[PDB]
RNA sequence: GCUUGAGUCUCGUAGAGGGGGGUAGAAUUCCAGGUGUAGCGGUGAAAUGCGUAGAGAUCUGGAGGAAUACCGGUGGCGAAGGCGGCCCCCUGGACGAAGACUGACGCUCAGGUGCGAAAGCGUGGGGAGCAAACAGGAUUAGAUACCCUGGUAGUCCACGCCGUAAACGAUGUCGACUUGGAGGUUGUGCCCUUGAGGCGUGGCUUCCGGAGCUAACGCGUUAAGUCGACCGCCUGGGGAGUACGGCCGCAAGGUUAAAACUCAAAUGAAUUGACGGGGGCCCGCACAAGCGGUGGAGCAUGUGGUUUAAUUCGAUGCAACGCG
RNA sequence: GUUCCCGGGCCUUGUACACACCGUAACAAGGUAACCGUAGGGGAACCUGCGGUUGGAUCACCUCCU
């Protein structure tokens, strides 16, 4: 808001792994403020996705994160008067603020079973490039190349 | 007028055409004559042409900002 | 090679040229301190770091 | 046809129209292309993008003739004059030389009139 | 009688200064011929028109017609108006170094005379472009109005008539006097024009200022500062810078130039607000990226309307509707 | 991040306004700048052509060379 050049604040790291990528995903997957109730679910989800993927509970999350993390977010920043989108290379901190946002929007759609299992599906789908999670990431990337003449 | 350059271009290079007149005589032989017009607008133009030099004289003596 | 750090490029001559007066002595360029004195004394201008 | 290599593309951009007329040095025309004959009716003909489409409609209708070292004789510094000569140098043409052959009048006769 | 006033000659320069005629070149309308396409043109948009009877577009040859991009400079000439290729002849006005003289021969005005952009018209020719009256399509409730395509008058060459203006740097004219700077334009004298200059003098013109004037803005050696000489104009606005009459005109009118009545102001300079689909910067979750809702559903509450024996009154854009 | 959008402030430009923003021709550039002179025309304002002047407005942005 007109002055902020401030970055990101502090969050409590995960009580298991030294990954705070995972630590941000829990605060976004929770609802009605209940983080304890939400964190135990991420655990029962991260296990079965890694169990259906082929590797460990940490790389089966980072390697499954590259398939759902864009590089571009196009924003409305005009120079003249016409209406066009400008391909904006986004900061690395917001890139995750794109991935672990749709994966959550995935855990709230697809009426499968428990939350830990529907999530275990959508990121396992991302681990094999499929599903609604990885799907929206594809769509944003398509929003970039069609507007890459305006520089 | 005529730009050529045998090989190092990878560009059209019409910079002397614009450096000639281009719109110079376009703006003068495209619409109605009206003989007096330029005279008046060169009037406001000339006074503002001396004004920047008046700004050159306005920056040399003080500006203790 | 500075007038603010050392002195006048020429005798009573400011860096920017705000003082092309060989009468001006002492008065500095208010942008950056250019105390106008003889440029020949710049064979004795001692500075530091 | 014509056995021509010197495709003289007379690019004339009036105000709201980019009419390019490829011919020969003798005058034997090959055909034309226009920012208005391709569509874009309105302030759209006024855009060099239509003049770009123009240089492309002019980039064709010559694949039966064979212009290679072409001459770009420009007149009419209106809508074209920019993304038109550049479109030819982007359409696969080796322009021997871009010419601005403007036999400007000394304003002998009286011209029309516009915006009042 | 004598000279600082007026004036001319010897010796020179520059110029959209005027005048008669002739000529060069491009562009445009159009004509003939070869090529060739289905669009050109125009506007915020549409449309009249042209088009297989081949337009627009390209090259060559060419006849009318008017006008000179770039050199172009709040620059030059002139009483003013006004006026931009070149050449031949004619020629007015302005200015200067060094001398020669009559010796104030100087200034201006009612009646009077001359110039007079552009336009109206008469006459021998003309019509490319633009374009009064007018026609078609639209903006529109309407168009005789912004726009486009056509088009009579006019525009041009030569002779005249009515003899008019913001004919306005609004500054009447001859002249003398009054600290400077940036300059521009055109000559000249002196010193080695070694050199892109230094020191003075006249014409025209622009900006900032002192003296002084002034309501103020500002003018400021070209004055609105200081005087003398000559003429015209004003007595609040409107009526009206008009009718009619003298004089003049083929036509359109022109010059000199009022009254009755009514109103109690007309006008100018200079400032702060109101508003701006004018410019710049900044602030608030205004927006960008996300989370939860009203509206579809349930409960409680409220207002208008309706009805009733009565269903108090008030607020009733944001700031009324769990408010009293 | 201030270039989009709603409201606000400061500086600034402009006004025949201060009683304070049948047809729009002037006052913001009134989205067509104004007035004088002349001929003609239309219910009518005024408009079209020609000559002049300032009693007119911004010279702020978007692409290129040091």
């Amino acid at each position: 808001p007109r002055r902020r050049v401030i970055g990101q604040r502090k969050i409590l790291p995960d009580p298991k792994f030294g990954s705070e990528l995972l630590a941000k995903f829990v605060n976004i997957l929770m609802v009605d403020g209940k983080k304890s109730t939400a964190e135990s679910i991420v655990y029962s989800a991260l296990e079965t996705l890694a169990q259906r993927s082929g590797k460990s509970e940490l790389e089966a999350f980072e390697v499954a994160l590259e398939n759902v993390r864009p590089t571009v977010e196009v924003k409305s920043r005009r120079v003249g008067g016409s209406t066009y989108q400008v391909p904006v290379e986004v900061r690395p901190v917001r890139r995750n603020a794109l991935a672990m946002r749709w994966i959550v929007e995935a855990a709230r759609k697809r009426g499968d079973k428990s939350m830990a299992l529907r999530l275990a599906n959508e990121l396992s789908d991302a681990a094999e490039n499929k599903g609604t999670a990885v799907k929206k990431r594809e769509d944003v990337h398509r929003m970039a190349e069609a507007n890459k003449a305006f520089a | 007028i005529k730009v050529r350059e045998n090989e190092p271009f990878d560009v059209a290079l019409r910079r002397f055409k614009r450096s000639c007149e281009k719109a110079g005589v376009l703006a003068e032989v495209r619409r109605r004559e009206f003989y007096e017009k330029p005279t008046t607008e060169r009037k406001r133009a000339k006074a503002s042409a001396v004004k920047r030099h008046a700004k050159k004289l306005a920056r040399e003596n003080a500006r203790r900002t | 090679f500075c007038a603010r750090i050392f002195g006048p490029v020429k005798d009573y001559e400011c860096l920017c040229g705000k003082y092309k007066r060989l009468k001006h002595r002492g008065v500095i360029c208010e942008k950056c301190g250019v105390e106008v004195t003889q440029t020949k004394v710049r064979r004795e201008r001692m500075g530091h770091i | 046809r014509k056995q021509v290599s010197d495709g003289v593309a007379h690019i004339h951009a009036s105000f709201n129209n980019t009419i390019v007329t490829i011919t020969d040095r003798q005058g034997n025309a090959l055909g034309w292309a226009t920012a208005g004959g391709s569509g874009f009716r309105g302030s759209r003909k006024s855009t060099p993008f239509a003049a770009q489409v123009a240089a492309e409609r002019c980039a064709d209708a010559v694949k039966e003739y064979g212009i290679k070292n072409l001459e770009v004789m420009v007149k009419g510094p209106g809508p074209g004059r920019e993304s038109t000569i550049r479109a030819l140098n982007a359409a696969g043409f080796r322009i021997t030389n871009i010419t601005d052959v403007t036999p400007i009048p000394h304003n002998g006769c009286r011209p029309p009139k516009k915006r009042r």
